[PDB]
Order: C-alpha cells, then structure tokens, then sequence
RNA sequence: CCGGGCACUCUAACGGGACUGCCCGCGAAAGCGGGAGGAAGGAGGGGACGACGUCUGGUCAGCAUGGCCCUUACGGCCUGGGCGACACACGUGCUACAAUGCCCACUACAAAGCGAUGCCACCCGGCAACGGGGAGCUAAUCGCAAAAAGGUGGGCCCAGUUCGGAUUGGGGUCUGCAACCCGACCCCAUGAAGCCGGAAUCGCUAGUAAUCGCGGAUCAGCCAUGCCGCGGUGAAUACG
C-alpha cells in the first residue's frame, strides 16, 4: 500500500520519471496499481497585451498541473532498494502516502 | 424579475439567499 | 436603512475630551477631524468644528441629532 | 452570398407528421430556442382545429397557407434619382417563407389570449380565405401589379 | 511607482486593510497578481522569455 | 444475449445496452416517458428502431451523464443504431441512408475576446 | 506593432524553459522573485564572460544555476578564485546551498543574445550601425546557420528623428513554429537615448 | 368589505386586494389572513362580516397605516431635514439620498430633465 | 453502499484516420460538379500565427531612456476632503414594459473552474442576511453547488395588473481601525417611469443569432449590470 502521487507542470517528465518508479518496482513488488492519469488542473491567465489601453487585444496564458497515482500495493522491502535514491526528473514533486 | 430583490429570480440573479430564496 | 452592529463607534481622541470637558461643568468648541464618530448624548449642548477637508465647521450638538455622525453635519462639496 | 450560391437548409421533419413544412412554421413560432414551448403551441393548435372542425389539421394547414402565399410583389429600384417600385414574380421557396412568417405574425396580432388559439384560429380563417394574414397577402399583390407600369424594369 | 510608494513592503500597515500586493518588478500597483507578485505587464514579458516555469501560451 | 453502442452528442455520452423483449426501456433507471417527460423530442431518441421496423423485439437499458437532456436524447439515438448494428451488421445498409451512425461534431463554440461571446461583437457608436 | 516573441512562441516546442521546476500557489512567486534576483546579479557582474543564457533548476531547497557563456574564464577567474566568490556572495542572498555550473557557448555567434550585445556595443561605441548590422548577419550567417537577422531601433547615429534599419540573409520564417530560432535582444545605452538591437538566427528545422 | 382607514378592496382575492392598503403588502397581507384563518383566496365580495370583522381588528390594530403613515414617513423626512444633516439636505435640493450618483442619470428622483445649451465640438460623446 | 471487475463512462499520455486515395462526368492541367465507403470529404469545425509598410497613431502615469525643469521643495509623512459634484448632452450596458408571460410547490439534465490560515457539508438560533457549534478537504476522494431555462401541479385573467422594481421611510446583518461624504447583503413598508421607443443606428450566416444559468482573475468588502471563460436550449435568411 504505497501511494505516491506525481505533480508537475511538464506531463514529459512527470510521465517518465512517472515510469521510472513503475519499474523500480516490477523487479522486486506487486504488479503495482500501474501508472493512474488524474485530471489536470489548468491556471488561465489572461492580460491586455500592450501597456496603457487597447482592451480589446489580450493575450491567454495557462499553468498547466499535470498529476499521477502510480500506487505500489503490497509494501515490498526489497522496491524501496531501486526506489530509494535512483531518480532524475528536475520539475516533478513526490509525496509518499501509505 | 431579475431585478426584484424579492422574488426567487431576484435572489438568483443577484446571487443571494433569503426569505424568498432559502438555502435548500 | 442604515447599520453597524453591536458597538457604536466614536474615535476617543475627542471622547475623552468630551466628558473630560463635563468633569467640569462645560466648555465652548473642539476642533476635530474625526467625522467617523458616532454623536453619542454626553455630547448634547456642545459645539464641535468638524472638518470638511478644508476648514472647521462649528457644530452645535442637540438632543435629536444623536445617533447620526459628525460627517452628516459637515457637508463636505460647494455647489450653486 | 457573392461567392457560391447558398445552399437552403434541410430540416428535421416532424415528429408528430413527419413534415418539414411543419417544423418550419414551428421554428417560425419559436422564441428565444426554446422549441418544446413552440412545439406544443402548435400541436395544441392542431388539436383546437381539431375540435372546432372534422377536418384534420394537417390539412387545415396545408389549405391556409397555400392561401397566404403571394404570387407577386414590387422590389425597389434606383432610377434617375427616383425611385421605382418594380413589381416581379415571387420564387417558391420565398412564398413560403414569408406565408409562414406571415401567419405566426397575423397569429400573435389577434385578441385571444392563448397563443395554441390564435395559431390555430388564424390557421381557420386562412384556409377560409379570410383573416390578415391573408390580407397581408392580397396587399402584397395590390401593390405589385399595380405598378404595371413600371414592370419594363425585369428584376 | 515612486520610490517612496514602493515602501509598501512596510507590513507596518497600523491597520492591514492598508495593505497592496504591487508589483515586485515593475511597482506596478494596478493589475499586480497575486500567485506570480507580477503585474500585467511583466507577467506577460517574463512569461514570453520562458523565465515563468510551466507558464505557455494558452489557446484552445 | 445482448447487444452494446454508446453514443455521443453536444458533449454527453450514453451507455446502451439492447436485450430482447417487450419495448421497455430504462433510461437511468425512470422508465424513457419518466426522464423525458414532455419532452416533444425524445421520441425521436428511439428512432434507430422504427427505422428497421424493430423496437417491437427489443428492450433497452441506457445510462447518460453529462449534458442536457436534448443532447442525451440524441447520444441515446447513437448507441441505439450503433449496438443494434454491432448485433447485425446488415442493418448498416438501412441506417446510413438516414446518417444514423454519424456523430454530430455541433459543439458550443468557443469565446473570443473581445467579443461579447464568440461571433456577436460589441456595439460601436457614431463611428 | 505586431508580431510576437519568437521564444515565448515556441516554448512547448523547439524551445524549453529556463527556469525547471514545480511550486504551490504558495512558494511559486517567492522561487520567483529570488530566482529571478539571481539572473539579477549574474547579468550584471558576468557581463563580460558574455552570458547568453541563464537556466535554474530547483529542487528540495536546492539549485542548479548553470550559466552558460562564451569565455568561461572570466566566470571562474584564477583557478577558481571567482566561481567561488560567485557561489557564495549567490548563496548568501539565498540560503539554500547553490549549486553553479559555467557551460561554454560553442561558437558565440549562433547566440543571438551575444549577437545582439555585439551589435549593441559597438553602436555605444559611436560605431557606423548599418556597417555593424551587415557585418553582424554574415558573422553570424557565416558560422554555419541556415538564416539569420539584426534589427537596430531607431534615433540612428543619433539622427533627430529615429529610424529602423535592419537587413538579413538566410531564412528566419517566424510564422513556422518547427523552427527553432534563437532571439536575443540587446539594448544600447548613449549619450542621445537608447537604442534597441534585435537578433534572429535560424538555426535548426525539425 | 372596508377595513383599513376607508379601504375598499374587492372582486379580488383577499390577499391582494388587501394589498390596496397603504401601509400592507405581499408580506403582511399574507401574515393578517392566515393569523385570523380565511383562505387568502375568497373573493372579497364573498368574504364574512365574520372573517371581515376579525381581520379590520387585526390589521387596524397590529400596524400603523394609511394616513398615520403617511404623516409619520413625512415627520421623519421633516425631521433629518431640520437638522443640519445631510440626507436631508438631499431631500430639500431634491435629489437622491442614498449616494447614488447625479452626473448622469437620477431622473426619478430629479423628474423631466431640463435641457439647455452648451458647447458643439469636443465631441460630447 | 459490500464483495471485486475494468468491460464500459471517464481521466490523460501516445498513436490510428482524410490523401480529391476510390468511382462517374468535365478539363490540357491545376482543379471543378456529382457517387461510394466512412465518425469525419475536399482548407471537417474553432484557436494560436497577423509580411515590406502606413497612421510624425498610443503610451515619458507600467518599465527603460536623451534633454529640459524643482530641490526646505513640483521631494517625503500624515489626518481629512476630492477622484463618487449635477441645470445639462453622448457612448456601452442592465432591468423592463408582460399570458410564448409572472409568481409559489415539487422535481430532472451541464461544463469549466476555485478552495490555510480558505472552500465550508451537517446540526441549532433567527422570517432572513447572518450567527453558534462542527465533519471533511491538503482535494477526480471532501466543499463551493442550487445549475437556470425545462418538466408536473396550482394561482393570476389583460389591469399599469400578482406586469415593472425606480425612489423613499424603517429595523437589521456583515467586512473593516473606521461605511457622513462614499460599501454590499437581508427584512417590513414605498411601489416611480415604463404598453415596445423619432430622425438615425448596431450584431450575427449554425450549434452562429437569440435565450438560460455556472465559474474565475482582481479582491477585507464592494458599488461587476464590467471583463475573460463555461456549458444548457437552439432558429431565420442569403435572389443576388
Ligand atoms: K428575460
Ligand atoms: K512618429
Ligand atoms: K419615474
Ligand atoms: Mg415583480
Ligand atoms: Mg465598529
Ligand atoms: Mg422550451
Ligand atoms: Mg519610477
Ligand atoms: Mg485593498
Ligand atoms: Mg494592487
Ligand atoms: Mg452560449
Ligand atoms: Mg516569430
Ligand atoms: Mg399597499
Ligand atoms: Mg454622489
Ligand atoms: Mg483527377
Ligand atoms: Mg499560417
Ligand atoms: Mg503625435
Ligand atoms: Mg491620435
Ligand atoms: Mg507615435
Ligand atoms: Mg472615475
Ligand atoms: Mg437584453
Ligand atoms: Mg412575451
Ligand atoms: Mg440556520
Ligand atoms: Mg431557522
Ligand atoms: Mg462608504
Ligand atoms: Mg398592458
Ligand atoms: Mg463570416
Ligand atoms: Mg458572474
Ligand atoms: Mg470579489
Ligand atoms: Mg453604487
Ligand atoms: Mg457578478
Ligand atoms: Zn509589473
């Protein structure tokens, strides 16, 4: 019963190194509750493209927050070797829920 | 309508509650 | 249909120094800048120049005038 | 339409007589999307033609508004500084067009109060031959024709 | 945006209803967000720059 | 046994499934005259079935979410004719004819800015 | 006044971010400010190193700050003497142990940044600007490249009323988002005003 | 039937024609009716000297209305007006009282507008 | 809800698909007009994209910047006032003038978003705004949240009306140091113009117009009927 949910902004990376725990896991645990989408939540930011007036123009940006469930049941002792300290993602967050 | 503070469209419309538009 | 709650509010700058101002008898003026203060009765029969944003207007308090404001006695823009 | 030369939308027939002649004097009805509203309005009507008289409504319709559908009508025209009002004939999908709107908008002018009513009751009087939608029509007609002397202007 | 108004910061408000996100780029003091501490305008230049993580141009 | 299509429409879908029987159909559970009631459309969600003289061999269990209640009439005219063609694909012949088997794409199209809504554009003044 | 940046443009393709890492709604502006403090003080001090870009990277408290330059020498200084001068007058407006890499732009003259402050520079040098443009694009249009352009603003040799001169070779098809041209503006400091230099390079496609 | 000060309300349903009182509305008309249980939807004409009695007592004791309003509304017009209080100097120069603003605009409380002459270019608009 | 299943719906990554490829007619080609097969047919819908340039267009008050100018002040602090004034005139809008409508009941179907010192279920006090207490959320898991138009039933019967809700008395709740100038929101009483608008003039060609409601940024609160999005219902017409 490990879940760790994956949030990042980049859903490249936050999928690969979403697929790297997946592994470090299918060598030594359960089958694991594979790697589970869940909805984006998507910021929109939208401003008036030039300074002063011209309200009419605007320009839309959006944040996008990509997530991940993963999910390893079955504690396996021996997936915390390869899912210790052998990650590379640089904008992805981790949380380790059991 | 809309713009009768006291009626159920007065209350939606303006996005309140009250006497003439309870909480369910 | 005016309001404000439970706690009528009046600035103490001229609070106590309004019934400062009746621990020994009376007084005549006080110059105040705090319309924001709810006339409350240990004021009747005084006289308070409030501030338009300019100058003091003199104010003489009364019995009925109580629970309006100072600002309400001191009107602030100069029309025809 | 001054590129290609506008294709004229087909319309769902009807879901109570398969017509789409019917769907259309119910869009003519409708207000602000709302159909279901129309929808019934006329229905209801068909049903109040249906009381009042042994003949079917389907066919009280077809009857009122092949009356209301003006053979002619005058067009203007820019003419040395004058203007001319050029009377010329009225293609078949145009007839029925403004028989249609004619009728919903002679409907809506009557007195009764229920709509359902007045629908049906201008239905009446047009297939009767009476009743201002058809008189909207034969005053289309006056007009046009009565410019005979203007029709050398072929549209 | 003249210095002395960039004093903002102060959080000595005497009363926090004093308070006023500004601008932390420009001191832009009227279309300031509150997630970036960036006005409008910065907002959009630093975000074409790519210097805003995640932050694309919207469309759909 | 029973036969599966599913159905989409204006951005609803709908979950059919065709046994024999009767005409009954479960709509959500509420019979079909239950959830759309006097609706003057709905009728025709069950169209697919006239068109191949069915309806009168078949029963009917759909769920749909999502949507109004015309958009869901319609995904329920889709999975109708697209179950009762996965259970006889002859009837393919007979539907097209009349589109069944197509998906209307009509979809709210989207909001522009400067537009009071998409297409209608504000009002200028004495230009 | 049209056209957008080329790079904002381009960011979820050929392109990416420099600044790599997820935040909250409650973090996200102060791992901004600061780490946007720190392209603040490295651009004014690696000023001659010529640094074209400035990538950050964040973690648990962590940073990567890999700048990239032209000559890596005058970033770490006798050594090693400045890199870590520059690494810890860095950690000490952030107390978050920083990491600093000095990366080395292979051929400075496929970096539009660079370009541009070239062209930028000599112009505050009372330089012949259409000269510096014309000389900029084939410098740049001969270090391979399959395209390549300058844009100087205007108030030209300090010339009353300004103007806009620019020139170009190559391609530079800014409405093809498979691209991939690296922009860089400049800007140009005088005794009459500023000046804005721009600089496209079209260097790779799909 | 009569209740209130010289009221005559009828051929309508109690309690709208109730209504036709000055100081009673929607509200009260609905409180009265059913505080003295008389279907709100009897015709007055086919109401009771009973029913009618029972609600002139209640209505012409539980409120102050008509005429007694009227005054006393105008009193207290009177009365902020007597004191160098603002709002009343609102009603006296006749505008709204409620800081609601006169540029453009605040005609039922100004009535027909008095129009006059002023500039041509400088495009007003 | 349990068990436990992923098949569906969906979620979100990655791919498949459309090419005038196939058929007939025209053509010299390009490419027309038709047919089949298909979810989709000839840029399938809608976006982001706006050339060399033109208005000595806009912005020195976003920022940057050359040059003038002030420096016990044209710099700075504060309390208060003013940006909210009102004989008038115009733009953009909102709500209407009603029966295809307005009320009150009861019931059904959406999408997008937002939620620490914040969404706030539920219960209790109050007609209510709101107040107490208090579960859950760290958010496909809890909450905002009722969608509304619709449907079923009942009332109103053509009246300035059970239309319309301006204005004006009252009595209150909130936020906030503080609501006189100058805040929303309840509740009672008021119940104005308005019977569809002269000359003129605006938008929109299909899921468009029209209509209904929902969210968000900014934000203590709010004067948002603004703006940027969202999804229900869903037309008319285009000879030319
Ligand atoms: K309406
Ligand atoms: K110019
Ligand atoms: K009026
Ligand atoms: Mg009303
Ligand atoms: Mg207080
Ligand atoms: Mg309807
Ligand atoms: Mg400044
Ligand atoms: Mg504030
Ligand atoms: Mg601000
Ligand atoms: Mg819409
Ligand atoms: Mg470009
Ligand atoms: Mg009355
Ligand atoms: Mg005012
Ligand atoms: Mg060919
Ligand atoms: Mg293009
Ligand atoms: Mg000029
Ligand atoms: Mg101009
Ligand atoms: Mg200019
Ligand atoms: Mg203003
Ligand atoms: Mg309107
Ligand atoms: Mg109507
Ligand atoms: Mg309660
Ligand atoms: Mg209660
Ligand atoms: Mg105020
Ligand atoms: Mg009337
Ligand atoms: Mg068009
Ligand atoms: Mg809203
Ligand atoms: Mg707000
Ligand atoms: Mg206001
Ligand atoms: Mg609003
Ligand atoms: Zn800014």
């Amino acid at each position: 019963k490990i879940r760790i949910k994956l949030r990042g902004f980049d859903h490249k990376t936050l999928d690969a190194s979403a697929q790297k725990i997946v592994e470090a896991a299918r060598r030594s645990g359960a089958q694991v509750s594979g790697p589970i989408p869940l909805p984006t939540r998507v910021r929109r930011f939208t401003v008036i493209r030039g300074p002063f007036k011209h309200k009419d123009s605007r320009e839309h940006f959006e944040l996008r927050t990509h997530n991940r469930l993963v999910d390893i049941i079955n504690p396996n002792r021996k997936t915390i070797e390869q899912l210790m300290t052998l990650d590379l993602p640089t904008g992805v967050e981790i949380e380790i829920k059991t | 309508g809309k713009g009768d503070r006291r009626t159920r469209r007065g209350k939606i419309w303006r996005g309140t509650y009250g006497k003439y538009r309870p909480r369910k | 249909p005016r309001s404000l709650k439970k706690g009528v509010f009046v600035d103490d700058h001229l609070l106590e120094k309004v019934l400062e101002l009746n621990a020994k008898g009376e007084k005549r003026l006080i110059k105040t800048w705090s319309r924001r203060s709810t006339i409350v009765p240990e004021m009747v029969g005084h006289t308070i120049a409030v501030y338009n944003g300019k100058q003091h207007v003199p104010v003489y308090i009364t019995e009925n005038m109580v629970g309006h404001k100072l600002g309400e006695f001191a009107p602030t823009r100069t029309y025809r | 339409a001054r590129r290609r030369r506008a294709e004229v939308r087909q319309l769902q027939p009807d879901l109570v007589y398969g017509d789409v002649l019917v769907t259309a004097f119910i869009n003519k009805i409708m207000r602000d999307g709302k159909k279901n509203l129309a929808a019934r309005i006329f229905y209801d009507a068909c049903k109040i033609i249906q009381e009042k008289t042994g003949q079917e409504p389907l066919k009280v319709f077809k009857q009122a508004v092949e009356n209301v559908k003006p053979r002619m009508e005058v067009r203007s025209r820019r003419v040395g500084g004058a203007n001319y009002q050029v009377p010329m004939e009225v293609s078949p999908r145009r007839q029925q067009s403004l028989a249609l709107r004619w009728l919903v908008q002679a409907a809506n002018q009557r007195p009764e109060r229920r709509a359902a009513v007045r629908i049906a009751h201008e239905l009446m009087d047009a297939a009767e031959g009476k009743g201002g939608a058809v008189k909207k029509k034969e005053d289309v007609e006056r007009m046009a024709e009565a410019n005979r002397a203007y029709a050398h202007y072929r549209w | 945006a003249r210095k002395a108004l960039i004093e903002k910061a102060k959080r000595t408000p005497k009363f926090k209803v004093r308070a006023y996100t500004r601008c932390v780029r420009c001191g832009r003091a009227r279309s300031v967000y509150r997630f970036f501490g960036l006005c409008r305008i910065c907002l959009r230049e630093l975000a074409h720059k790519g210097q805003l993580p995640g932050v694309r141009k919207a469309s759909w | 046994e029973q036969y599966y299509g599913t159905g989409r429409r204006k951005e609803a879908v709908a979950r059919v499934f065709l046994r024999p029987g009767n005409g009954k159909v479960t709509v959500n559970g509420q019979d079909f005259n239950e959830y759309f009631q006097g609706l003057v459309r709905a009728v025709a969600a069950l169209e697919p079935l006239r068109a191949v003289d069915a309806l009168g061999r078949f029963d009917a269990y759909i769920t749909v979410r999502g949507g109004g209640k015309s958009g869901q009439i319609d995904a329920i005219k889709l999975g109708i004719a697209r179950a009762l063609v996965q259970y006889n694909p002859d009837y393919r012949a007979k539907l097209k004819p009349l589109g069944f088997l197509t998906r209307d794409a009509r979809v709210v199209e989207r909001k522009k800015y400067g537009k009071h809504k998409a297409r209608r554009a504000p009002q200028y003044s004495k230009r | 006044g049209n056209k957008i940046h080329p790079i904002g443009f381009r960011l979820g393709i050929t392109r990416d971010w420099e600044s790599r890492w997820y935040a909250g709604k409650k973090q996200y502006r102060h791992l901004l400010l600061e780490d946007q403090r720190i392209r603040g003080l490295l651009e004014k001090e690696l000023y001659s190193a010529g640094l074209a870009r400035v990538d950050i990277e964040r973690a648990a408290d962590n940073v990567a700050v890999t700048v990239h330059v032209a000559k890596p020498g005058v970033v770490i200084g006798r050594g090693g003497e400045r890199i870590r001068v520059l690494r810890e007058e860095l950690a000490k407006l952030t107390g978050k142990n920083v990491a600093l890499n000095v990366q080395e732009v292979q051929n400075p003259n496929l970096s539009a940044p660079l370009v541009a402050q070239r062209v930028a520079e000599q112009i505050e040098r009372r330089f012949a600007v259409r000269r510096a443009i014309k000389q900029a694009v084939q410098r740049v249009m001969e270090s391979g490249a399959k395209g390549a352009k300058v844009i100087v603003s205007g108030r030209i040799g300090g010339a009353e009323q300004a103007r806009t001169e620019w020139a170009a070779q190559g391609r530079v098809p800014l409405h093809t988002l498979r691209a991939n041209i690296d922009y860089g503006f400049a800007l140009a400091r005088t005794t009459y005003g500023v000046l804005g230099v721009k600089a496209y390079i079209f260097l790779g496609e799909v | 039937a009569r209740i209130a000060g010289v009221e005559i309300p009828r051929n309508k349903r109690v309690d709208v024609a109730l209504t036709y009182i000055y100081g009673i509305g929607k509200a009260r008309a609905k409180e009265a009716l059913e505080k003295t249980g008389i279907n709100p939807a009897t015709r007055v004409k086919d109401l009771t000297e009973a029913e009618v009695v029972r609600l002139r007592e209640y209505v012409e004791n539980t409120w102050k209305l008509e005429g007694e309003l009227r005054a006393e509304v105008a009193a207290n017009i009177k009365r902020l007006m007597d004191i160098g209080c603002y709002r009343g100097l609102r009603h006296r120069r006749g505008l709204p009282v409620r800081g609601q603003r006169t540029r453009t605009n605040a005609r039922t409380r100004k009535g027909p507008r008095k129009t006059v002459a002023g500039k041509k270019k400088a495009p007003r608009k």
